[PDB]
């Protein structure tokens, strides 16, 4: 579903300020979609499945082995990420995506328990901490690129002018 | 032992500004991610990913109907990064 | 009444990661500032602003002694900012 | 002090994926640095004036007349702030520029009485809300560059590692 990168096109591109990519045969891309569609206080995400449908389909045909997950509180997507940063596939793999896709506001992502009593929310900062070169250390000096479709907060985001 | 940075070749790309929406289709998906696809889908081959995301963000220029722009968010890529779809 | 974003066509470009420090030299100044000028004034005639952040970014690559990774944050620019110096 | 973009460099960047750029002789282009060198509780910051004299002098040649405030706490940054986004002078500008210089901490940067006992602290989010399309509707649709050198915490920012 990609328009290719001819090799008069990729010539064209290559100096020493893009990332290098690793042999086509040897390497092991990884990528993770993680996507809450059905919540505990929140109406069912209808048509989420589009979403994973176009991401999975997306990035396998750009290279990478896409793991799907569905369906979990913050403390679950904390694992799953961290289980996800050990992935010893990385050190073979010149950079990763990771797609989240849930209910969301102003601290976070939502996690399937979300409550405005009982807060259920994986944060920004701690995506990164887990996926850092401490905790990562095979994706140290390779692009991470992280996608998240969610609100922000509530607000409609506009300002209303006359003139 | 050695040093390196703790935290370095990061994007984030957020489908809305900080307080505000983002919008899903209960049939057609979320506009974001669409836009996404799309636009992955006809410039991965010519340009780098904080160029394509720039490119999404125009489309969503003018706030018709259901409003949001897109957000790059902490960046330390320190190089293009290219994904050279066929290689 | 028409409708326009709230929070559009910003960039921040942040001496250091978050967590993390920045470096002053006491009589020098402060290293990111130095950097930053130095680029601009060799860029901006053909790089846009985020293309030269990047440039900078990469300066600052090898954690060499006093260690630290600039960062481009909140960024909502929908077209490339080019200065063009001397017009 | 900068290279000059030529008639023929500008052609060959020259489409409508380029944030205009008003004519020379009509523009009023505006910039804003905000430098903190002398502090209540904490040590001062020397080197201070290489940063504004540099700062200054790039922004001047690249078409912005530069407005200099020294040694503010995080009420005045915001009254200066909020004076510097209601300058019709923008009106007739493409483009701004601000530069903050300080002390900094993960919430913010830091006013001049800044203390861990009693904090002063323009956040980040709060500048971005004042030069916001509603706050700052003369800059509706031009772009806004934010320069900060502060730290974002107390973390050397690195990682050991053996091997």
């Amino acid at each position: 579903n990609v328009k290719l990168c001819s090799l008069e096109e990729a010539q064209r591109i290559w100096s020493a300020e893009i990332y290098p990519i690793m042999d086509k045969s040897s390497r092991t891309r990884l990528a993770l979609i993680i996507c809450n569609e059905e919540f505990d206080s929140i109406p069912r995400r209808t048509g989420a499945e589009v979403d994973i449908t176009g991401m999975t389909m997306l990035l396998q045909n750009l290279g990478y082995s896409v793991d799907v997950k569905k369906n979990l509180t913050a403390s679950d997507m904390t694992t799953e990420l961290e289980a996800f940063a050990h992935r010893p596939e990385h050190k073979t793999s010149d950079s990763t995506f990771l797609v989240f896709m849930s209910h969301g506001i102003r601290e976070g992502i939502c996690g399937k328990k979300h409550s405005e009593q009982v807060p259920d929310i994986l944060q920004l900062n701690a995506i990164f901490n887990m996926l850092n070169t401490k905790n990562c250390p095979s994706l140290k000096d390779k692009p991470k690129v992280i996608i998240i479709q969610a609100c922000a907060g509530d607000s409609p985001g506009v300002v209303w002018f006359k003139d | 032992i050695k040093k390196a940075h703790i935290e370095k070749d990061f994007i984030a790309f957020c489908s809305s500004t900080p307080d505000n929406v983002s919008w899903r289709h209960p049939t057609m998906g979320s506009v974001f991610i669409g836009r996404l696809i799309e636009h992955m889908q006809e410039y991965a081959c010519s340009c780098d990913v904080e160029e394509i995301f720039r490119k999404v963000r125009f489309s969503f220029e003018q706030p018709d109907g259901r409003a949001q722009m897109p957000t790059t968010a902490r960046v330390t890529l320190t190089r293009c990064f290219y994904l050279f779809p066929g290689h």
